Parts: structure tokens; C-alpha cells; sequence
């Protein structure tokens, strides 16, 4: 589960 | 190599790499429109990012698992292999930082000092933190804190702008938030920052959301649940 | 470019761009292993097939997804949208055609020549006629029937030798089954052939099974599927 | 459904 960034 | 193509037929081959999933091809046509030397429209800024983004996000994801086998590599017990584990985890890191420096360089050379608009500024000051902050997961030497600053410093600007100038649902704005908070988290070593931020972003755009159509609603909320997925992450 | 490099260390690269996904690296490495001039092990072509069917595969793939929006812009009732699509489509056309290049003069210069047993010739040879075979998925000219036959030609060799030194639930001989029947489908224009050659060769692994050891089993009744779902398909 | 060669 990674942590999200602003695809 | 692109000067010699046109502006328009840059960016229709830029959206034609996307559809066939050359994000190579679909940077390569970016950089050449973005070298014509005029400003982007919201379109062209999204397709210079997304191509970026799947470029260097390909970069990363190859330079983890080689990071991850060299550590292995280094433990006590672990057989020594040779050489070839650091050389290729440091061709990777070399391509990765070359793709940086040339974002890094489009930006500066004239993207941001022309950008007047929030919409746009913000953008690319955002995309600078980005950049920088990539180059920042792989940097180990005396430059590291001038790197980390540099992205901080870059997100601090673009977050200063955005608070200004657009309305807390905006998603430039929520997208800089979430990489803002990501840097605080995983670069800053500022967990709690990080939580803040999120928390905040995300509570002052719910109680924006009122002001919406349908579909700004849900451009806006595809974000906040990025934030929501973070906070649950980490707390 | 790997000139300098050694062997091993080059073997050992191809592996960790593999693991990492990289897989115009691993090609390049692998390429470069060739180069040295030794025969290649069991081990080793896999290593080479893996890395050159991703890279190709990413280009066939493409050049896809662009001959159609091609197909659907000479469509009447289609707009005039310029040269764009016609000028990437042969961009990427013309990468795939020299990625199967490099592999047929790999082949040529001197894997082949040099490949006595049975398991490397088979396997050299279904190489030669899958590059060919790619390369008569673009073709359209003067030397389209040529392509074709070349293609033909080498998989016809690696069957013969197939037959008479390998049995036949060899991964090797069902998996040059498997992509000659799809030639005889798609390239030339013979479904019967193909429909025959996919339920000959289903049978007649399916009679050696009781041979086998349990991994063995396994190894060949993954590709005696494969040729069932084309039979599934095409039937 | 595409048809399958040897991966
Ligand atoms: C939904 N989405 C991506 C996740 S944040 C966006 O709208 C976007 C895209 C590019 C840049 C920026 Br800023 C925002
Ligand atoms: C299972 N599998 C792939 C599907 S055929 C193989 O064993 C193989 C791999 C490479 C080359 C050849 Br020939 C056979
Ligand atoms: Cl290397
Ligand atoms: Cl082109
Ligand atoms: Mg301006
Ligand atoms: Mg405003
Ligand atoms: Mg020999
Ligand atoms: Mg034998």
C-alpha cells in the first residue's frame, strides 16, 4: 500500500 | 531534433504517444513544443506532465527494486557479487536525474517567468517541487539539503499562490497539496506536517464542494480521496 | 557499447534490468553477451527471447493502436488531419523493424551457425521466424512475399529438427507449434493449416504426458492451453 | 481475445 501522489 | 517540426503537429503527436503509450516519444514531443518558445494552454500543460510523470515514475520504480537489492547486496551474510549491482543502480539513477535536470531546465528556461495566470504558475511551481523532490529520494550527498530545500521551497511558493488565487476545491490546488504533504512525509522526515497538511486540505475543500457542478465535484473529490487514502496511511 | 564490459557482469545486468523491468536494457546487455562471441547457454537465450519479445512487443503493440487511428483519419467521412499520424506510425514502424534487424543479425552473425543441439537450434530458429514474422506484420511492399517465406522458411527448419529430436511435449517444440500455427492464421492467410497444425500438436503432447515428471507435467500443459485457447478461438 | 503466441 504506497502512499499516493498526484498521478 | 524537434525544431524543425511544427508547434501543432508536436502536440498532435504528444497526444498520439499517449494513446499508444510511448511516454518516451509523448516527453520528446513535449520538450520540442515547450522549446517553440510560446506559453502552454491548460490541455499542453496537462500532456508535458503526464508525459514527465510516466517517463521518470518508470525511472523510480526501476530504481527501487535495484536500491532494494543493493541493500540487500550490503548486509552481513549476503555474498559478494561484484560491482554490477551499484554500477546499474547508478545508470538508472543517472537517466533518472538527466530526465529531472530537463524538466528542471524547461521550467527555468522559460516556463515559469513567463506563467502569469495562478492556474498555470502554480503548475509548474508545483511540478518544480516534483522534480526536485525526485531528485531528492535519490540524493546522498552534500548537496541533499540544497535539493530538499529547493523542492520545499518551490511547493512553499506555488502553495502561497494557490491559497491566494484559487478556491480550495481547485485541483492544482488539491494536487499540490497532496505532493506537498508527500515531501513533508517521505522527504522532510515531518510526518506531522505532512498529516496537517492533508487534514487541512482536505476539511476546507469539503466544505467548498457546495459550490460545484456535478462534474467539478467530482474532479475535486477524486483528489480529496487521494488525501483521505494518505491520512489513513499514516494515522 | 558493451565492449568493455564483461560477460558475466553482463549476464548479471540483463538479470537485474529484468527484475526491474527494463527491459531496452536488458536487451542491450544481452546483445552485448552475444557479441562476445560464445555460445549461449539454456539459461541465457531465455534471457535474450524475454528481453527482445518485451521490447518488440511494446512496439508492436503501438504500431497498432496507431495503424488504426490511421485506418479510422482515410475512412470518407474522416477530417484531413495531415501527415502526423502516417509520420509516427512509420516512426515506430521503423524502430520495430530495426529491433527485429538487430535480432535476425544476432541470429545471422553467429548464434545459428554455431548451434548444434537440437534445444539451441530449435529455439534460434523459432527466433528467426518470429522477427521475420514481425516484420511481416508491417510489410506491405515489394518484398512482403519474400518476408513471408523468410519467415516460413525458418520455422519449416526448426519443425523438422523438432520432430525428429525432441519430444512432443518439449516446451521448446510446442511453443515453435504454437507461433508457427499463428503465422500459418494471421500472416498467411491459412487457418486449416493453423487449426490443424494447434490440435496435431495439442494430441500428441497430450499421448507423451504420462512421461513426465509433475514439474514437467506442468511446464508443457501451460503451452499445450495456450495452443487450446487459439483452438477455442479459431474454432 | 487475442490469439496467443509463446511468451
Ligand atoms: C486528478 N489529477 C491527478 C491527481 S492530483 C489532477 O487533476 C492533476 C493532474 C496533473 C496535475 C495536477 Br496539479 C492535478
Ligand atoms: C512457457 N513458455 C512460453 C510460452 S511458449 C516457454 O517455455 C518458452 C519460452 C521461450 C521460448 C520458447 Br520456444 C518456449
Ligand atoms: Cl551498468
Ligand atoms: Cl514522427
Ligand atoms: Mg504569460
Ligand atoms: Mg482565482
Ligand atoms: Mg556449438
Ligand atoms: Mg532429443
Amino acid at each position: 500500500r504506497r502512499r499516493k501522489s498526484c498521478q | 531534433a524537434m525544431g524543425s517540426m511544427e508547434r501543432a503537429s508536436l502536440i498532435q503527436k504528444a497526444k498520439l504517444a499517449e494513446q499508444a503509450e510511448r511516454y518516451e516519444d509523448m516527453a520528446a514531443f513535449m520538450k520540442g513544443a515547450v522549446e517553440k518558445g510560446e506559453e502552454l494552454s491548460n490541455e499542453e500543460r496537462n500532456l508535458l506532465s503526464v508525459a514527465y510523470k510516466n517517463v521518470v515514475g518508470g525511472q523510480r520504480a526501476a530504481w527501487r527494486v535495484l536500491s532494494s537489492i543493493e541493500q540487500k547486496s550490503n548486509e552481513e551474510g549476503s555474498e559478494e557479487k561484484g560491482p554490477e549491482v551499484r554500477e546499474y543502480r547508478e545508470k538508472v539513477e543517472t537517466e533518472l536525474q538527466g530526465v529531472c535536470d530537463t524538466v528542471l531546465g524547461l521550467l527555468d528556461s522559460h516556463l515559469i517567468k513567463e506563467a502569469g495566470d495562478a492556474e498555470s504558475r502554480v503548475f509548474y511551481l508545483k511540478m518544480k517541487g516534483d522534480y526536485y523532490r525526485y531528485l531528492a529520494e535519490v540524493a546522498t550527498g552534500d548537496d541533499k539539503k540544497r535539493i530538499i530545500d529547493s523542492a520545499r521551497s518551490a511547493y512553499q511558493e506555488a502553495m502561497d499562490i494557490s491559497k491566494k488565487e484559487m478556491p480550495p476545491t481547485n485541483p492544482i490546488r488539491l494536487g499540490l497539496a497532496l505532493n506537498f504533504s508527500v515531501f513533508h512525509y517521505e522527504i522532510a522526515n515531518s510526518p506531522e506536517e505532512a498529516i496537517s497538511l492533508a487534514k487541512t486540505t482536505f476539511d476546507e475543500a469539503m466544505a467548498d464542494l457546495h459550490t460545484l457542478s456535478e462534474d467539478s465535484y467530482k474532479d475535486s473529490t477524486l483528489i480529496m480521496q487521494l488525501l483521505r487514502d494518505n491520512l489513513t496511511l499514516w494515522t
